[PDB]
């Protein structure tokens, strides 16, 4: 529906300064929010330019024409969060942007590791067939998964899921392919492709 | 000092009425400077305004209530001035209403206003709680062991499959807390069938294979399931 | 739907009185047809006429003399200012402004009664013009009167910005 136009993502390294935009605010009832992943949102700015209590001076408000702008100067580890913008509208209604996803660089590029698994003897007894791709230990946390049958790609039974951060600072995800035992036995080999920052990693299983 | 506390059913059923209650502490709901309400956020989606109110009236009203036009039809906002409680009632819920509901304290052009009060920012927030809407009933998890290779890189990996079940969660331990190092467990998958599914994985050496076998320890409280399975390769 | 004349002070957040009459005084510069303005300015809680507006004057020929207007129908005048005083010392809630309310058609229907009676006192050929006051004192340009015991002045203009016949 109606939403404020905020860029999807943004990045900077420690020490650098990032400036993220917000369009659709004709008034001055403009606000910015900070959201830590696995946490609630904290207000960092209101009335365009004003900071709340115990909020550093490095967080700043601007508004030229229809565009509001937040500026994080001198980035640090604790700055990596999702930043939303918000404004009053019409009479008394309130809107929020899409939120910009901020990333603090300086985390070595990490390669994924896949562990595909074909179905079990007990599973086929109940007239079912499910193949599970087990991707782990990768940075950044943004991966794409593709499935194949010998050489031809598969479009049905795909149930890919959002990645999650592990105890070792890395990210992990798993795609679940559920089919019939008929299409599993006819097609000999089954390939599972996982694309990480252009480069892909492959795995395959055949009975 | 000022803290907003959310409470209610973490798992409401489809087409039923979702109810949540906030417990304000460190501020008075009677106070004329702000509005009180809610803001919802769907799993990995943007912040959505729900609505807000304040009993502080003028010569022509007995307070003020403001709603999100789309959610208007299905919602009721309430304020218990002395008991210091805020309320939300959302009737006829869909899986589209699954979100982390936050209790919000609205600031803006509230206290002294012209024509009407303009609340514009959530100054004080709550920790928030996840409500899960479902058109599905409780089912036990289908346990199948995942056999590894017989003949990668010195040490190979094996796991246990936790198929079709509802609701969450599940706990799988390898050999009843025997191994801690080189242990892993993967998160759930929301099925197209409104069901759930996950798995786990453990890395062990090849020399141990033979008279020494591996067993995963499954646990599910709602459907009452505690069936363990032995793993053997071919 | 209704008219709202701007006012400046307080202290009564009630009044809700009725208009009984009005003070008029014309100035020089006849050209072809006579123009009149208000100059005190309006009467409240007095003695209304029996049937239709009764108008008389000290000297009809003289421009310098005051002209009396005694209306038949009471014109409702609802006056207010920001009331909420519960929080010391600054006011809270709606600030709006100080204003007095009258109904658009109600005044216009009362004004046409004066207009028709103004035609016969000058041998018909009516072209009645309502313009702003000449001046002199700040109590002449801004309607200075009593309501609720106290005396307070506030601008009209919106009330006398029409030309009839
Ligand atoms: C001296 O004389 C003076 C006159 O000369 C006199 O002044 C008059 O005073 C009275 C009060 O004393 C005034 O009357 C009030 O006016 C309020 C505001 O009115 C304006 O706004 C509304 C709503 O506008 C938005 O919404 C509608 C519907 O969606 C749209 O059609 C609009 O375009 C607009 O939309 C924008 O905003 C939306 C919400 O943010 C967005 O979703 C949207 O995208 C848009 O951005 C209009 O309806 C009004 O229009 C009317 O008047 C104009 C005049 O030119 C006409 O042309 C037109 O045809 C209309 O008739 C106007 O623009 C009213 O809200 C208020 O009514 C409420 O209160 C009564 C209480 O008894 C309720 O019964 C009633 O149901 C209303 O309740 C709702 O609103 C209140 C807040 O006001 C909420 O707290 C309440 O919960 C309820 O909200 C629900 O509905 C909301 C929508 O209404 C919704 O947003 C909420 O989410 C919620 O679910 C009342 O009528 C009057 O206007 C003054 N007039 C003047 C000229 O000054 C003065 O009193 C005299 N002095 C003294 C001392 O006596
Ligand atoms: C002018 O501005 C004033 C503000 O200065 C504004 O006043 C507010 O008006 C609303 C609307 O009526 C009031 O809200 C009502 O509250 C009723 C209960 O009132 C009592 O409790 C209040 C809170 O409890 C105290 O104690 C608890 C203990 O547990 C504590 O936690 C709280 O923090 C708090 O301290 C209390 O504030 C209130 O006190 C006021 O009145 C006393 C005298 O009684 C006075 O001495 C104080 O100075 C103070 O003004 C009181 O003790 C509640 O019942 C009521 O109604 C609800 O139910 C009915 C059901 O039909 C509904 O009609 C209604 O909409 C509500 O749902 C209502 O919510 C608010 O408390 C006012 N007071 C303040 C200070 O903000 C005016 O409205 C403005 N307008 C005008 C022109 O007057």
């Amino acid at each position: 529906q109606s939403a404020l136009t905020q860029p999807p993502s943004a990045s900077g390294s420690p020490g650098q300064s990032i400036t993220i935009s917000c369009t659709g605010t004709s008034n001055n009832f403009v606000s910015w929010y900070q959201q830590h992943a696995g946490k609630a949102p904290k207000l960092v700015i209101y009335d365009v330019n004003k900071r709340p209590s115990g909020v550093p001076d490095r967080f700043s408000g601007s508004k030229s024409g229809n565009t509001a702008s937040l500026t994080v100067s001198g980035l640090q580890t604790d700055d990596e969060a999702v930043y939303y913008c918000g404004s009053l509208v019409g009479n008394w209604d309130v809107i929020f942007g899409g939120g910009t996803k901020l990333t603090v660089l300086g985390q070595p590029k990490a390669a994924p590791s896949v562990t595909l698994f074909p179905p079990s003897s007990e599973e086929l007894q109940a007239n079912k067939a499910t193949l599970v791709c087990l991707i782990s230990d990768f940075y950044p946390g943004a991966v794409t998964v593709a499935w194949k049958a010998d050489s031809s790609p598969v479009k049905a039974g795909v149930e890919t899921t959002t990645p999650s951060k592990q105890s070792n600072n890395k990210y992990a995800a798993s795609s679940y392919l559920s089919l019939t035992p008929e299409q599993w036995k006819s097609h000999r080999s089954y390939s599972c492709q996982v694309t990480h920052e252009g480069s892909t990693v492959e795995k395959t299983v055949a009975p | 000092q000022p803290q907003l506390q959310e409470s209610g059913p973490t798992l409401v059923e489809a087409s039923e009425t979702l109810s949540l209650t906030c417990a304000v502490s460190g501020d008075s709901t009677a106070a004329c400077n702000s509005f009180w309400g809610w803001v919802r956020q769907p799993p990995g989606k943007g912040l959505e305004w729900v609505g807000s109110l304040s009993h502080c009236a003028s010569y022509w009203n007995r307070g003020w209530t403001y709603h999100n036009p789309s959610l208007k039809s299905r919602l009721t906002l309430a304020l218990d001035t002395p008991k210091n409680l805020v309320f939300l009632k959302l009737n006829s819920v869909t899986a589209a209403d699954t979100a982390t509901y936050y209790c919000a304290r609205f600031g803006g052009e509230v206290l002294r206003y012209t024509d009407w009060p303009k609340p514009a920012w959530v100054d004080l927030w709550g920790r928030g709680t996840l409500v899960t809407v479902s058109s599905a009933s409780t089912k036990g998890p289908s346990v199948f062991p995942l056999a590894p290779s017989s003949k990668s890189g010195g040490t190979a990996a094996l796991g246990c499959l936790v198929k079709d079940y509802f609701p969450e969660p599940v706990t799988v331990s390898w050999n009843s807390g025997a191994l801690t190092s080189g242990v892993h467990t993967f998160p759930a998958v929301l099925q197209s069938s409104g069901l759930y599914s996950l798995s786990s994985v453990v890395t062990v050496p090849s020399s141990s294979l033979g008279t020494q076998t591996y067993i995963c320890n499954v646990n599910h409280k709602p459907s009452n399931t505690k069936v363990d399975k032995r793993v053997e390769p071919k | 739907d209704t008219i709202t004349l701007p006012c400046r002070p307080a202290p009564p957040p009630h009044c809700s009185s009725n208009i009984t009459g009005l003070i008029l005084t014309r100035d020089g510069g006849n050209s072809n047809n006579e123009s009149e303005i208000f100059r005190t300015q309006l009467l409240l809680n007095g003695s209304l006429a029996e049937e239709e507006v009764v108008i008389r004057s000290v000297n009809f020929t003289d421009n310098a003399k005051s002209i009396c207007v005694q209306l038949n129908t009471s014109v409702e005048i609802n006056c207010t200012r920001p009331n909420n005083n519960t929080r010391p010392g600054e006011i809270i809630g709606d600030i709006r402004q100080a204003h007095c309310n009258i109904s658009r058609a109600k005044w216009n229907n009362t004004l046409k009664q004066i207009a028709s009676k103004l035609r016969e006192q000058f041998g018909n050929n009516k072209t009645i013009i309502f313009k702003q006051s000449s001046g002199g004192d700040p109590e002449i340009v801004t309607h200075s009167f009593n309501c609720g015991g106290e005396f307070f002045y506030c601008d009209s203009t919106q009330l006398f910005n029409s030309t009839w016949f």
